[PDB]
DNA sequence: TGGAGAATCCCGGTGCCGAGGCCGCTCAATTGGTCGTAGACAGCTCTAGCACCGCTTAAACGCACGTACGCGCTGTCCCCCGCGTTTTAACCGCCAAGGGGATTACTCCCTAGTCTCCAGGCACGTGTCAGATATATACATCCTGT
DNA sequence: ACAGGATGTATATATCTGACACGTGCCTGGAGACTAGGGAGTAATCCCCTTGGCGGTTAAAACGCGGGGGACAGCGCGTACGTGCGTTTAAGCGGTGCTAGAGCTGTCTACGACCAATTGAGCGGCCTCGGCACCGGGATTCTCCA
């Protein structure tokens, strides 16, 4: 006479798990005990920052008339923001490729 | 046994790396330089490659291994697993 | 017959290559030279087709950091070729010496 | 033999953003790195956090003083709001 | 006539002066007043421990040091003996800290 | 309410700053930029502090949380507990 | 009927504590188990650095014509040293001072 | 209450290395730092070290990896020796 | 200021291989209940952070003078760029053999957990000696005139 | 290239004082002696993916030559920064007083770990079609020399 099940993620109404959450914070040794609130708010962050990359790198693939997005998008998406170029300050990106700049004194004239 | 394979980088592969850095002029005496960088850098990483390695009880290099080297030392890489 | 003046063709090679996202060193040389250096620490070690691609893609992406520094440098002196003492500057300012 | 990734849950992130746009194997691999790593930072500052102050559990509070710790500017402020708001749901139901 | 040297020989003297020392250079009230007008946008009616100031004012001063350090080797670089904003400017670019 | 205390920091201490350094001759127009430069090093360092002070439930910063906050930017200091 | 009692720091002849060491590594959130051999090496590895350092910083302190050391010695013995400079390359000694040294190009002539 | 700390080893290794001579308070504050960042270094070497090759102990041999990974040149090797000499002497009684 | 000429861009037709959707099933997440301790709350004590006052003197400030350094201009010459030929090795298919990286079952030795107890290490006094502070002396270095 | 005067600095001697080295008492955390269970070491099997060799083709590397523009040295003019002196201003020190907030007990409850039974979400394998890469031809633009 069980009442069926609801997943928590449908509670908390979420798209990343939070079962899985719980049991990669209880596995990893960060400490002794954790909280039933800890995973909510973690999931909820990481949603949020999926989200911003990826509605940026969407609009750059539209911009380049495609219809896929392939690394150069997300290259370019990132580098060309502040906030998320200060975070991903230190990593390399493979087939990613540089901005185009030149410096103005190598121009003719 | 091999010897002499640093002369395999030749000058037209450092000039084109100049030109995506964004250089216009390259003096003379650029790659003897450029090899040497080149050379103290692949020493550096494959030393702590190997490393990782070894404490498996392996006796072939995994992409896994490169990448905790280069994580080690402050330079994240992304796409190959990880 | 036709000629350009000295210095078109380098900046049309800085755009091209500016715009592109390959790789521009030849695969059969780095992996010799990759075998070689691993030599001394072990012998008889084999390697997995994609440790060699990282080991590329990283030593690239170094090279190119470095060029841009090295550029930096040079035209802070008043001039536009590069020489080894503006990498020697920029290696050292940077905590790598 | 089984193995875990985020894949489904970036491609409905992704249907949801923009409903007709596709995306490569690169770049899912680019993305479940990229949440790796987020996620071992935010962990790794939450557990030192609790450590300093002879506590032996991880709940909200750690979670957001890390996140204020490690974000730069307005995406602080946007995370603090979202974790927040999706606690408070979930606690009434 | 007095006696007077010539322009660069006390600055010498000082190098060498204060490359001998490990004292502080800055006045403390001053700095300690800096520090708590700083900290008053954060948070209002805050009280500080006698050690945290001293603990600010040395991270500062080793900052500073090794900055002018970089700032004159810089300026070595271009042929000239006076320092000016432009390497402090070049200086922290390549650090990264711009 | 304290204002205008950036003045505080004069020239001499400045030109001492210097001579530990090694710099012989110094232009007229250093000492804004030392300014600018030294304000943002205390607003970064300050704002973490007074984060690792306010989890605590607390109202005075102590040594501990400017140690903590030093140490979590790269830059780890000797000399004050820890 | 016992057999009187032993530090198992006489038993490996050290200076530094190993019951301490151990109970550290216990209550840290390192790993699930801890061996039985850890300990000793990790005593003697921290008892081999501190040797070194303060015999240099000894001689130093005798070169200066002192009987005490103080901030200073510390300083020029980790400063003056190839491998230990390399070690602490970012770390700040309080009342320590910097190296004497003034480039060739400002000296007079 | 009770606060711990390395100074009587430090000044009995002092006592051996050079007989007559002191030490004041702020090198001693340093010395104890300088101990308790090494410690934390290697320990976190070795735990990450385990984890990567899904083990749940921490033995010799990962102190021993940690201890080649973290120190330079010549540093590494006399460490190592001491090391391995301490273990062999504490096994036979 | 005009033409020639070389490089880049735009548009339409073919084809193939990689991304998207469907099916079976099994292992990990959900539901329901028990138990013991981690942390919340109230109260009290004594340390240390803040504010005020007078005084002596070291450091900050303002001004005048003169010299050395930053900056622009000109000329000579060499080294790097652009282009046409000839030679070398990378790249692409195809085939063949075997070393070593993943699995599975069995067993045993090493580590966690508990109780007793007793020395090593910490907090608190006490005295003396290493180092800090005056004072006279002698040696070393710089600068103008000869 | 020297002589000598003026200024800054290292050396040797005599008096205080407070910080460091040592001794004593007590308590709590490390050592000794057992038991129980599961993590890891070892042997055997399977099959994938790494290394090695061969032949053909065309893209990329190596070589030589002719000019032109940029790196480098020398000279001259002007002004801004270093040195020294007299006057003004807060920093530093030694006391006194007051109270806010840090730090330590004692009680109690509600929240997270643990276990047993149940089922559905996510992973692996498989087909299928359309998005993009490639080829060919025409239009547009930028550079260089009279």
């Amino acid at each position: 006479t069980r009442a069926k099940a609801k997943t928590r993620s449908s509670r908390a109404g979420l798209q990343f798990p939070v079962g899985r959450v719980h049991r990669l914070l209880r596995k990893g040794n960060y400490a002794e005990r954790v909280g039933a609130g800890a995973p909510v708010y973690l999931a909820a962050v990481l949603e949020y920052l999926t989200a911003e990359i990826l509605e940026l790198a969407g609009n750059a693939a539209r911009d380049n008339k495609k219809t896929r997005i392939i690394p150069r998008h997300l290259q370019l998406a990132v580098r060309n923001d502040e906030e998320l170029n200060k975070l991903l300050g230190r990593v390399t990106i493979a087939q990613g490729g540089v901005l185009p700049n030149i410096q103005s004194v190598l121009l003719p004239k | 046994v091999l010897r002499d394979n640093i002369q395999g980088i030749t000058k037209p592969a450092i000039r084109r790396l100049a030109r995506r850095g964004g250089v216009k002029r390259i003096s003379g005496l650029i790659y003897e330089e450029t090899r040497g960088v080149l050379k103290v850098f692949l020493e550096n990483v494959i030393r702590d490659a190997v490393t990782y390695t070894e404490h498996a009880k392996r006796k072939t290099v995994t992409a896994m291994d490169v990448v905790y080297a280069l994580k080690r030392q402050g330079r994240t890489l992304y796409g190959f697993g990880g | 017959p036709h000629r350009y003046r000295p210095g078109t063709v380098a900046l049309r090679e800085i755009r091209r290559y500016q715009k592109s996202t390959e790789l521009l060193i030849r695969k059969l040389p780095f992996q010799r030279l990759v075998r070689e250096i691993a030599q001394d620490f072990k012998t008889d070690l084999r390697f997995q087709s994609s440790a060699v691609m990282a080991l590329q893609e990283a030593s690239e992406a170094y090279l190119v950091a470095l060029f841009e520094d090295t550029n930096l440098c040079a035209i802070h002196a008043k001039r536009v070729t590069i020489m080894p003492k503006d990498i020697q500057l920029a290696r050292r300012i940077r905590g790598e010496r | 033999t089984r193995k875990e990734s985020y894949a489904i849950y970036v491609y409905k992130v992704l249907k949801q953003v923009h409903p007709d746009t596709g995306i490569s194997s690169k770049a899912m691999s680019i993305m479940n790195s990229f949440v790796n790593d987020v996620f071992e930072r935010i962990a790794g500052e939450a557990s030192r956090l609790a450590h300093y102050n002879k506590r032996s559990t991880i709940t909200s509070r750690e979670i957001q003083t890390a996140v204020r710790l490690l974000l730069p500017g307005e995406l602080a402020k946007h995370a603090v709001s979202e974790g927040t708001k999706a606690v408070t749901k979930y606690t009434s139901a």
